[PDB]
RNA sequence: ACAUAGCGUGAGGAAGGCAGACCCAGGGAACUGAAACAUCUAAGUACCUGGAGGAAGAGAAAGAAAAAUCGAUUUCCUGAGU
RNA sequence: GGAUCCUGAGUACGGCGGAACACGUGAAAUUCCGUCGGAAUCCGGGAGGACCAUCUCCCAAGGCUAAAUACUCCCUAGUGA
RNA sequence: ACAAGUAGUUAGAGCCCGUUAAUGGGUGAUAGCGUGCCUUUUGUAGAAUGAACCGGCGAGUUACGAUUUGUUGCAAGGUUAAGCGGAAAAAGCGGAGCCGUAGCGAAAGCGAGUCUGAAUAGGGCGCAUAAGUAACAGGUCGUAGACCCGAAACCAGGUGAUC
RNA sequence: GGGUAGCGGAGAAAUUCCAAUCGAACUUGGAGAUAGCUGGUUCUCUCCGAAAUAGCUUUAGGGCUAGCCUCGAGGUAAAGA
RNA sequence: AUACUCGGGAGUCAGACUGCGAGUGAUAAGAUCCGUAGUCGAAAGGGAAACAGCCCAGACCACCAGUUAAGGUCCCCAAAUA
RNA sequence: GGUUCGUGGUAGGAGAGCGUUCUAAGGGCGGUGAAGUCAGACCGGAAGGACUGGUGGAGCGCUUAGAAGUGAGAAUGCC
RNA sequence: AUAGGCCCAGGCGACUGUUUAGCAAAAACACAGGUCUCUGCAAAACCGUAAGGUGACGUAUAGGGGCUGACGCCUGCCCGG
RNA sequence: GUCCUAAGGUAGCGAAAUUCCUUGUCGGGUAAGUUCCGACCCGCACGAAAGGCGCAACGAUCUGGGCACUGUCUCAACGAGAGACUCGGUGAAAUUAUAGUACCUGUGAAGAUGCAGGUUACCCGCGACAGGACGGAAAGACCCCGUGGAGCUUUACUGCAAC
RNA sequence: UGGGAUACUACCCUGGCUGUAUGACCAUUCUAACCCGCCACGCUUAGCGCGUGGGGAGACAGUGUCAGGUGGGCAGUUUGACUGGGGCGGUCGCCUCCUAAAGAGUAACGGAGGCGCCCAAAGGUUCCCUCAGAAUGGAUGGAAAUCAUUCGCAGAGUGUAAAGGCACAAGGGAGCUUGACUGCGAGACUGACAAGUCGAGCAGGGACGAAAGUCGGGCUUAGUGAUCCGGUGGUUCCGCAUGG
């Protein structure tokens, strides 16, 4: 049978053209007055899948 | 898994929502259409016979990337701004069908 | 009642004198000003030692008993 | 009391079996997976019971759609691990 | 032709409790079961994934229907890197 | 038949043979050296485990997906599926579909850019630095018992009070 | 000669007995249950050749990423010693 | 004479002793826990009687050749009764 | 074809091979004796392979490719 | 040949009985007796989805349940939980 | 006096099937008594139907003392039968890596028939004995571990019957 | 007489309470559903059942659906790890120091302490300043309060542990303020990942300052917790035929 792609994994990563996988940061609900201005502003933009961890996953969201 | 350490996609948030009425189109850049006869009048479905676009998903947009030598009339569902300039720099007119 | 400790912190020179460093490089880490910032180098909110410009590290004696690192391009 | 029940006679019919398969229905687990476990999974599976038929079930739109149209059902490929 | 009449009622549907729907009650359409309530009936009714309006497509609550599909206790003739 | 032996090995007389003819075969006084095999272990001759002996049988497979390398065909393209046809053929037919040829964005969308942003700024991901696709083969992974053997248990339908 | 049957019987009560089985009989099936545990895993030579650590973990004799091995390919103020 | 980068495939996550530097302990342990080097692990050979972890030293195969290392040279036992 | 440096090794990675059953094609052997079996002082770097003779009494190699129920000394393994 | 050894004193259990088939026969269980409590009869209690049963072809001097355990002398205080 | 409580243990009994200290102390019994009997009460931690304290009869019950009696013993002797042993017949089993299978001191996974250095020792059996082969038997029941079971409990969590 | 007036008055209204539209709500009675483990008769040679007639009971009971409660009677499960064996005890995240062998890192159920906040100023800036203690003299006034002089590198202070810093102060006054800003961010540190840390500079628009300039909290380093799910506010996003 088919491989299934993980949906957890499908509904928080994207792919980009590379190939890589595009991800955002946690600590982005709540708890923000523990967080300073530069700490929002940083969890706010995107991060890429680091190497170790892109190993480990990417047969899960092949497709 | 990982031994149980929380694993990667549940320390981070879903994100967005699919859109039911999502619209893609079928690409074509510029280069390709030198391929035609000079005046000629370039349709989609003249884009499908020859080859150049096998499946129209939403219709046909034309993009700039590469460079028009021939002055063709293109008529296609879409142009990017870039790639109307260019049809009609060429000497060409562009319809939207 | 005992068995506690906080995480290392890595402090200390992470450029060495003479070395060639591009601008925003952390040339120390401290608490205080075991060392100062010189010329063309920027004190943190940490107190850790910055290059605001591409140059060479130095690490000079300000006067006796202080110390300060410096960037000259 | 009429009559009904009851009782008798005569016709028809049923009963039981099974191909340890396939089919439709009633009833329906747990181990197991979730690295524990309760929602969830296993699975409407195993199993029991009934009904069958050579097949069954489905089926001639109070349907699918919305390229502007298709024209009962079923099965395969695909859509899509969407 | 359209004066009149007919076109499936304890039905459709709804509440409550379950189930089936890929869909775990969810914003939950669609389908079924128990229970209680309960229409319209051609100027009518249903659906298009809560719901209303418009438009479009349909006419439920009756029945039958071959073939393409599944399987092999068997029979005949054959086959097998 | 004065010897202390993991049983051989190296040296080696003597005696007995005579070959796939080789700086040969059998035996072995005496001398040196020498704690089986496997598993499991930091470490086993182990006083840890397993095997009486011999024989047979006895453990990474297949299907479908993913990915990567190799090979071949074609190449900005590549390839058909079910099916029809047929010999359980070979072709031919079958382009539906799939992957690639464009990305960025949650999305509307815009597009060699796009998103963020008041920004013509900076930054992210892309482009400029085109090769893919079909098939087969190797490696590894996923779903399947998934390398083999092994519980105690759990559930379902039956069978038993001749003890 | 009979009755009571396993989600059950029976017990002057011991967890006692229910066919040499009982803190829950036997048998067949689900079923090749599951086993982060133990054991086992079969021909040869050539080249290279570890680790017994960090971090996190209902984790500690398991796992995951990193470290250390190997095979292939790439690229140059050669960056290694 | 390697580094680095990108891919395919791993195994390992019980370590041991010795020397040196520390803690814990009693300035005990073949103890325990770190740091640092080595050997063993995965290393046969020589020495230390025997003796994974000490001293010397790395086995591609053959030789009835030679030179050395630690350690030795009266006999067992090769070499000085130097 | 030389030169230089190498060639201890467990887990493990990489490579090249041996042998077994079956298939195809080619080419053979075999009642003047096939396979199997027994013996031997032969050959190859290994897995292994021949030759000769006995037994045996009818099937079997080789070459190139292909496919696997493909190799046992350990499982308190099963017979 | 076959046929009680006896006595003194203490613990426990009144007694005859019963029990761990196959390591325990006892001081354990039971027991007559005591007490509490439920039960007005389609009784309560119990088995069964139900029907149907047991209770009982009984009827509070009866029936079910708990505790205590012959007999003798007795059985105190606390109703806040 | 005083604090606290719902209330603070009455009768009886008491070093006990209950007493840790403990062989408590005293008496008795004995030449000598951690047991036994009688007292005492500082009851670690008795106590009135999970009954208190007595109690004739009863017991393959437990405990202490005495008489009878004796191979229980001082301390062993002799005799009988069965087996053992020899011969004739028949003929298993557990176990088993191969074995030409000494001792001492050492060494070593820290307890050696098998390693070192010594010391002993002709070859093959039969009747006997059990010190060793960490002998055989049984994948330790103790102990720990496993995100193993199972039975049991409850004011663990979530449920279900029943009411 | 009082901030409120008395009567007429009309919107009303408060305590008592009658007619009239409802309504359930009790409470009793009734009989015809339903029930009878009552009697008589029949089916019928029947202690079952059904029927017929009496009696009893009765809108209850019983039964269905739905709801709350009780509920180890019964069920499925959970009930951590480290640990000089396990249990008992202690511990579990974060900060500082020693261990730590003069970079960084480095273990033990090793040696010591802190944290789970606080501050509208205890933040920003401009200007000005200097502390502890002692000696001597002096009303209440004491060893020690507040004056004065002298000496005083810091023996003080720095919200809070400790370490590193700090007297051009980072310590202490005062004036004005809200940069305890929005968009970001070359480049670095740390690091298995998740995270964490620093950052010149650019743009917008500001505070303080004559200007230079400084300011994206606090001398520095603790003061925190992911995802999923919910709530609230915003929104040139989507809206399952179309408008919503
Ligand atoms: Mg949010
Ligand atoms: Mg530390
Ligand atoms: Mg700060
Ligand atoms: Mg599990
Ligand atoms: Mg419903
Ligand atoms: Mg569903
Ligand atoms: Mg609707
Ligand atoms: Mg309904
Ligand atoms: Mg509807
Ligand atoms: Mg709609
Ligand atoms: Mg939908
Ligand atoms: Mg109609
Ligand atoms: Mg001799
Ligand atoms: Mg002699
Ligand atoms: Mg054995
Ligand atoms: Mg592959
Ligand atoms: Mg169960
Ligand atoms: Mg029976
Ligand atoms: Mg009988
Ligand atoms: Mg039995
Ligand atoms: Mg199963
Ligand atoms: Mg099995
Ligand atoms: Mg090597
Ligand atoms: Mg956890
Ligand atoms: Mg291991
Ligand atoms: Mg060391
Ligand atoms: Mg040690
Ligand atoms: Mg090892
Ligand atoms: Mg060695
Ligand atoms: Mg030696
Ligand atoms: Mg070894
Ligand atoms: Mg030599
Ligand atoms: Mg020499
Ligand atoms: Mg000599
Ligand atoms: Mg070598
Ligand atoms: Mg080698
Ligand atoms: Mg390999
Ligand atoms: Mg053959
Ligand atoms: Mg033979
Ligand atoms: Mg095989
Ligand atoms: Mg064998
Ligand atoms: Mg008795
Ligand atoms: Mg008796
Ligand atoms: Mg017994
Ligand atoms: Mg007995
Ligand atoms: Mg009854
Ligand atoms: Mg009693
Ligand atoms: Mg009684
Ligand atoms: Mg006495
Ligand atoms: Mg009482
Ligand atoms: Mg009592
Ligand atoms: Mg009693
Ligand atoms: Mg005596
Ligand atoms: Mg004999
Ligand atoms: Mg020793
Ligand atoms: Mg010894
Ligand atoms: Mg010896
Ligand atoms: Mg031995
Ligand atoms: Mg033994
Ligand atoms: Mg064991
Ligand atoms: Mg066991
Ligand atoms: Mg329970
Ligand atoms: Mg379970
Ligand atoms: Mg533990
Ligand atoms: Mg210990
Ligand atoms: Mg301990
Ligand atoms: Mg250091
Ligand atoms: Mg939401
Ligand atoms: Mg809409």
């Amino acid at each position: 049978p088919k491989m299934k792609t993980h949906r957890g994994s499908a509904k928080r990563f994207k792919r980009t053209g590379s190939g890589k996988l595009k991800r955002r940061h946690g600590f982005t609900s709540h708890m923000f007055a523990n967080k300073s201005q530069k700490q929002k502003r940083k969890l706010r933009k995107s991060a890429m899948v680091s190497a170790g961890d892109f190993k480990r996953i990417r047969q899960m969201v092949a497709k | 898994f990982e031994g149980g350490q929380l694993p990667l996609f549940r320390r981070i948030p879903k994100r967005g929502f699919t859109n039911i009425n999502r619209k893609e189109f079928a690409i074509v850049n510029l280069d390709v259409l030198n391929r035609f006869e000079d005046g000629t009048e370039v349709t989609p479905e003249l884009l499908v016979e020859t080859g150049i676009i096998r499946n129209e998903k939403s219709g046909i947009k034309i993009l700039s990337n590469g460079n028009i030598e021939k002055k063709l009339t293109v008529k296609a569902n879409k142009f990017s701004a870039a790639a109307k300039e260019a049809i009609e720099a060429a000497g060409g007119k562009t319809e939207v069908i | 009642s005992n068995g506690r400790d906080s995480e290392s912190k890595r402090l200390g020179a992470k450029r060495a004198d003479g070395q060639f460093v591009t601008g925003g490089s952390i040339l120390y880490r401290q608490r205080g000003t075991k060392i100062y910032p010189g010329t063309n180098v920027g004190r943190g909110g940490d107190d850790t030692l910055f290059a605001k410009t591409d140059g060479v590290v130095r690490f000079e004696r300000m006067g006796r008993d202080k110390k300060k690192v410096s960037v000259y391009p």
